[PDB]
């Protein structure tokens, strides 16, 4: 026929995989009220993006959730907004005086994970102090730095670092967030369910935006998120090594209930030139330990079905389920925010009762039964992001604190390896908020469009003046 | 909207029908976040202009599909033309033609279109 | 002949109603004068614009001074400049001690608008104080929470908020600002005498920039606002509703004169390390009440014409002027600032004694006469924006303050409906500096250009080769 | 400077002689007011680039009056050539013609200029 | 790479070949320092587009060379053509032609190219 | 020949000199290490440039080393970066207290430019201040406000301003700095090498980036900078005015060493929450003094080569190199930033010994000789920018504090003019960090490209259809 000819095409469909910044898009309805939402502040674009998709067909590419740097980006975005959210607000510093301490003397009784303490502050007038008292959890208030007197205490943190009381307006709702990319990138969904965290995703879509991710903070359990309607999907960067973290998607939402059966009146002290510190006062006669609830067969039969995946990913052996083996309450309990206070629950009791994960098929199925009930610590001084970001005091909330969630997945490790001969254990794991992000983001990837391409074709020429 | 790369999974022949829609969306809309938000759009604008300028440099301004006068080198490839147009995707083809990046480009710029423009210059002096 | 053909005209003259941020165009010489400058700011641009205006002719469209958003744009711009223009400056906090107040005993008399008060501060050395004293005008200083002795007093603010002294360089001269618009927008003016705030304007110009606006802040009397066109005009969002403000320009201006003649001595104390501070020290004695003056002749003969114009919206019936409706002196005074010194002048002496506006044509000429005098309070703690913005502290200026202004318009309401038979009566309003901005901005609006326009013509197309 | 907007209220005929004058005005010019000032110019530049692309899409690149091959419809307007061109301002004509916004635009994008580019591709194919 | 500015010491004729090289350099590159960078970049981009628009207004879009339809004036210069192309540099010629900045440019807009575009519209009207 | 026609050319090689911002182009490697680095923070640009220099040929234009506003660019940038770098760090405000002072009892002797003091500070607990002590370099420590007790002192700055202890990550590490230009601008390098900084440079290059500057603020010496090209060059804005600065660039380096020959030990105090101060603790016992070194040979031989050229500017008149014009040691000594242990050395020994600056050619040959040794003050409080910026406190460093540099040039003046009959004098100088800047930047200038042009040519026409 002829020589082939170079021909230029613009807006051609091809891409490469690459790093970038992204937009925080939001549901638009928040910043009517929620200027300084602690995560997704009013700095996120009020949008509610239309959730448009094309499952491509004939596409062929590998995904790797553990390498999607959006995980890290999100972890940065979170911590950035955290430090933004606390900046306007008042330090504990003037309240770092010697504390003289006693009991939570209420209804002819006492609250044993708490203390009462007495202290002085200035009024608005510098030369004028008076005297006042309040209650605190024992993790908040440490016996004083010198052993002179059992009744003497201090703030836990103040020998290291000042921390702020959050301003009351600044809002802790973990609202739905949309990630959306700027022009010349696009987001690719791995729609290929049974994608096991790495491999060829045979089935991929373009999308302009993600679903509404919630930034729920947690320590061992995954909440309110990635329901794997396929399977109780078990994942890791390498399940074959116990040094790695393990993700489990539940196949179904599993409810949890949690209560403070302990009913504070918020004591409110004017400190310095017009600032109020908020604290524990008297307690209305609901006065018992905080706790949480799930039904036994719900928990059990899930852990059994988990065991089926574990003896699919491992050859047949007796895996067992057991407590988080060490660290502080932060590591070893499950911890939550109950839409106000912070909770620290007995998941070490919850991880028990177990035969070989699969071979609990010796039961397989049963009628429904009572709640497994887990006791919980509460406390108000927090080094939030595992010591990363500003340390904070959470102001207390009066009245009828009680809350509910769904377990939607889990964070685990296997145990330490003995001879492991036909036998193993697995345990709930402390991890990173990155692991919540991995569990919520695996099905997304970000790519760079290159619109340029050249091809042979027999445009016989563009002869001069043609 | 057809979606970005709404015919990726389709032949290069097929893809040529879709280009206007894919091209349109190369351009769209107490805190320092304003920096980040602007920086992204500025980066988008920058890529768009680099392309336009390049297409002008090749004498391929305006048209989304531009014929040239550069004949092929069999070193780039020598497979049959229907394999390319009527059978493979762009998402294949790119991985083959990427070798000859720059090689083709400098030719289009200079010894093609600048030389076409030297000829046009001399022809405009008549 | 033939059908018409679609053709593209770029660059078509057309516009749409729109909203946008705008340039802060300024006098260029102010940028030489102070390190920051309070307006004409280091954040604004010394573009110092040429007054380009083009009368269009034939075209007409609506203006609406109530709905024009720039009122609010400027309101935010001003307050936004305010906080940043104060933020680095010295704080009252260490000064907030118990005050030992006493009489302002001076030269066979007293300073009866004031107290003399004694107090202490930290030296630069944190471990030392001594005793120090200053005078203050009474409003800032309030008795202690109990008078265990009557000399016990405090500053008004500390039970609410800290306050800052102005860095002395930040001198409050309202230097003219020009507003101007970015490319693709344009500014339209209603160059039309007796345009009355709403409806179509018969004659329109385009400008790149406004006349220079002086951002004076005042409660009841417009000072140094522009000279109105031809005859007195009444503007309101609703003429008929007495509960909606009536704003009135004078046509011709009227002069107003003020002084604190009292020869105030500047004094300082080094309130801790790393600051410097100012307060009223001694008085050289000839002490008078702080005051302002206006000539009856001009004032009455103005109110006459204003009454007559009101009668042209209120037929036959008698119209009168009356004292403020009362409450806070923040509402009842004409409050204004000159040289940085604050003033709070009473208007109850001014707004009185009115026959029917039409009958007041009986006055209308005389030989000249003495001034009315308006009585003025002083205060130095301020809550700038009618109670919003920071708490702000005004340093006393050296000795003689004398300053002058032009009255050019009033904020009014008609009073509640009595029998009202042949009668109506009016008072100075509470106002908003939004409306001080409206008093200028009424004759502007902002629009965006949409430069495409499709059209017919008998172009014989662009067939292949054409 | 013949006056920016300085013929708006006149005839279409009059306005058509002025287009460059307005077109050039579309595109020119301790604290963070700089974000405000930058944000405005990024808006202006981004906008301008949208419409240059739309001229690219309709193949009206590099001109300011530009013909096509698409016929009129009486539903768009019955009013004759003079009853627009000699009779009114663009400030009116847009408010008249607004119904066929998007309509004419998409009708051009494919069915005019892509169709011209289909025909031109088949001409380039010789 | 011939280097940026790589022919400034040459005669205008000699240098005029180089354009694509020079053209390709026209557009590339807990803190506020992002401000300094955006405030540079969003100057540069706009500066480029002002010129592209001017080349648009004269009917010279895309191409790095463009002839006009207007003859010379002795007031602009009256010297021999080899002094210009075959001898002086562009940096040298600049010192002369600087005079008729605005003068030639407005002529290129209106009485040149808008008159060409009137003729073209009249020929399109036909 | 033929008629001549307007023809448009784009991308024409032509330009003009102009002002602009420029890029903080730098080595990347330090940003891994040094968040808020004193120069080129982790937020500067990891360019680590490729030096694509090209002489254009036939290229000839006037440079001016005194007028390139990059001198000011570097001045404003480094100063702005300095305070920006120090805002994160430790405010010494509560440490501003009465000092009770006494013997630096080191080795049972005394370190005579140092003293000992005891004071009190807040522990973490507000009500609990306690006693402690520190050593200090004497100069920053002033006898207390009334000298009633000869043991009582304070910190020098307390009465004027607060001061900042620097953070460890705020590294005073002079890593190489580059400048580079945004597109549409370029940097022209003077390659007419041995050019002396004003007049036409007849040999000029494009460079995309400058050589690596080192920003150390050497006060009369020039240190670790550029050498001269071949000659030991003198540059000055007007050699004939003795009131200008004079710059000498050396073509051959001369080495120098500096040391604190005394073994400091670090000590610290928990001043309230967070802020841990650094005091000097003990010195391991020896009572030498901090000093720097240079051999008479190198110095004299340098000064001779200089004095030959200087007396060819100033015809034969016997130059004498001489001690300071006088003023504060903090101006008139030589100073350095080695280890941040800021030195203040005996310049007064060194500029001496000089016969006729030319006729020292009569000497011009000797055997080797030992170093002249300049004793120095060390001190801890600095007002860095010769009177502007924050007050900085330098932490003491334990141990060896010893370092080496190259002398690269001098800043001088001629002395006050007597009749000067075959006689002259010269003295060290230290006017501005701009002088250190001038000593490098003399061989760059910045132009903006103006790529549009038109020409006559025989382009007969772009006829319709052509
Ligand atoms: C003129 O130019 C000279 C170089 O030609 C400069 O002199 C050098 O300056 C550097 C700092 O810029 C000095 O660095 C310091 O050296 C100490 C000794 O390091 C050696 O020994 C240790 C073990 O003792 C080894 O681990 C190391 O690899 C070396 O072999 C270090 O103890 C210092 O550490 C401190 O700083 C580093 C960062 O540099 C931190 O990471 C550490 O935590 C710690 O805080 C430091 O590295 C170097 O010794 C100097 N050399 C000489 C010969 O003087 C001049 O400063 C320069 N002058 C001017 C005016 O610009
Ligand atoms: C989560 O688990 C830990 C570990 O079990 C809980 O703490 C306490 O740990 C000990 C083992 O070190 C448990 O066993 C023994 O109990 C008997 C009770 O008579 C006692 O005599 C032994 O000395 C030993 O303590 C103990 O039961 C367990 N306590 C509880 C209440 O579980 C931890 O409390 C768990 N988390 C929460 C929030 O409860
Ligand atoms: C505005 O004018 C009024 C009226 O002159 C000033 O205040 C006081 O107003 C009341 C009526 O509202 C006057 O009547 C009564 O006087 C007796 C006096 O013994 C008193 O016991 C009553 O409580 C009542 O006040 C009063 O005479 C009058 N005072 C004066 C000095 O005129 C008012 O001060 C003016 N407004 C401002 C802001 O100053
Ligand atoms: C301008 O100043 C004059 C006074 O110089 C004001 O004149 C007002 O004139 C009328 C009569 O022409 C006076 O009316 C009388 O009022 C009393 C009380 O209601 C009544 O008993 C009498 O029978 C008679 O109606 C009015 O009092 C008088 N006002 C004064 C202050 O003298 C004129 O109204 C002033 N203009 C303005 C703008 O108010
Ligand atoms: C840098 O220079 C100053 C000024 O020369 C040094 O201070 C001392 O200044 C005096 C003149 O004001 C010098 O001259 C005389 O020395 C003899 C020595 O016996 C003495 O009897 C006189 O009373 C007078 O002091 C003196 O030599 C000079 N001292 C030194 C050590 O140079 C200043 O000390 C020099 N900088 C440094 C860090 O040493
Ligand atoms: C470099 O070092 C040499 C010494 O190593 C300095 O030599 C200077 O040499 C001249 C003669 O060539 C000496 O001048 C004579 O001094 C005597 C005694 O004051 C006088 O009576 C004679 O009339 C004659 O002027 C000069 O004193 C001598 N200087 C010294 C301090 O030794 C040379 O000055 C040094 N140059 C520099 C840059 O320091
Ligand atoms: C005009 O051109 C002449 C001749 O080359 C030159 O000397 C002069 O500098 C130019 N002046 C201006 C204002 O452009």
């Amino acid at each position: 026929a002829e020589n082939l000819w170079v021909t230029v095409y613009y807006g051609v469909p091809v891409w490469k995989e690459a790093k970038t910044t992204l937009f925080c898009a939001s549901d638009a309805r928040a910043y009517e009220k929620e200027v300084h939402n602690v995560w997704a502040t009013h700095a996120c674009v009020p949008t509610d993006p239309s959730p448009q998709e094309l499952v491509l067909g004939n596409v062929t590419e590998n995904f790797n959730m553990w390498k999607n740097d959006m995980v890290d980006q999100m972890h940065e975005d979170i911590i950035s907004l955290w430090d933004q959210s606390l900046k306007p607000c008042v330090k504990l510093t003037p309240l770092c005086v010697t504390l003289i301490c006693s009991n939570a003397t209420v209804k002819n009784g006492t609250v044993e994970e708490m203390k009462n303490c007495s202290f002085n502050t200035t009024t608005e007038i510098r030369d004028k102090e008076k005297k006042e008292y309040a209650l605190f959890y024992k993790p908040d208030i440490v016996p004083l730095s010198e052993t002179n007197n059992t009744s003497e205490y201090r703030l836990i943190n103040c020998n290291t670092s000042a921390c702020t009381q959050a301003c009351p307006k600044v809002t802790f709702e973990p609202i739905p967030i949309h990630y959306c990319a700027p022009a010349g990138y696009a987001i690719l969904k791995c729609n290929d369910e049974t994608f096991n965290g790495t491999g060829p995703c045979s089935n991929v879509s373009t999308v302009q935006c993600t679903h509404g991710i919630r930034p729920v903070v947690s320590t061992q359990l995954l909440l309110n998120g990635s329901l794997a309607e396929k399977e109780i999907v078990i994942r890791s960067e390498n399940l074959t090594n116990n040094a790695k973290i393990i993700i489990v998607h539940l196949h179904t939402p599993v409810e949890i209930v949690c209560t403070r059966p302990n009913n504070n009146t918020r004591k409110s002290v004017r400190i310095g030139p017009g600032q109020t510190f908020y604290a524990t006062g008297d307690i209305i006669g609901d006065i018992k330990q905080a706790h949480c609830n799930i039904s036994e067969e719900k928990w059990n039969d899930t852990l059994q079905k988990v065991g089926i995946e574990l003896q699919k990913h491992f050859p047949n052996k007796t895996i067992k389920y057991n407590q988080s083996a060490g660290g502080d309450m932060e590591i070893t309990t499950h911890s939550f925010n109950c839409g106000g206070e912070f909770f620290y629950c007995n998941t070490s009791n919850l991880f028990n009762g177990t035969y070989n994960g699969t071979y609990i098929s010796t039961n397989s199925s049963a009628n429904s039964t009572s709640t497994i009930t887990l006791q919980c610590r509460i406390k108000q001084i927090i080094n939030m992001w595992q010591g990363v970001g500003r340390c904070m005091y959470a102001p207390p909330i009066a009245g009828n604190i009680t809350c509910r969630s769904n377990i939607t997945g889990l964070l685990l490790t296997r145990d330490g390896g003995t001879n492991s001969n036909e036998t193993e254990t697995f345990r709930p794991a402390g991890g990173d908020m990155r692991d919540n992000w991995r569990s919520e983001l695996y099905k997304y990837k970000v790519v760079k469009i290159e619109p340029l391409g050249v091809a042979p074709t027999r445009c016989k020429r563009r002869v001069v003046g043609r | 909207f057809l979606g970005f790369l709404g015919a990726a999974g389709s032949t290069m022949g097929a893809a040529s029908m879709t280009l206007t829609v894919q091209a349109r969306n190369l351009l769209s809309g107490l805190t320092v976040w304003g920096i980040k938000q602007l920086q992204a759009r500025v980066l988008a604008v920058e890529r768009y202009l680099r392309d336009q300028q390049l297409l002008g440099i090749w004498g391929c301004s305006g048209k989304l599909i531009c014929c040239t006068n550069v004949p092929w080198n069999s070193s780039w490839s020598n497979r049959n033309l229907s394999e390319i147009w009527d059978n493979m995707t762009w998402l294949q083809w790119d991985k083959e033609i990427s070798n000859y990046t720059q090689i083709i480009y400098g030719l289009l710029e200079e010894s093609q279109n600048q030389q076409e423009k030297n000829e046009q210059d001399l022809l405009a002096l008549d």
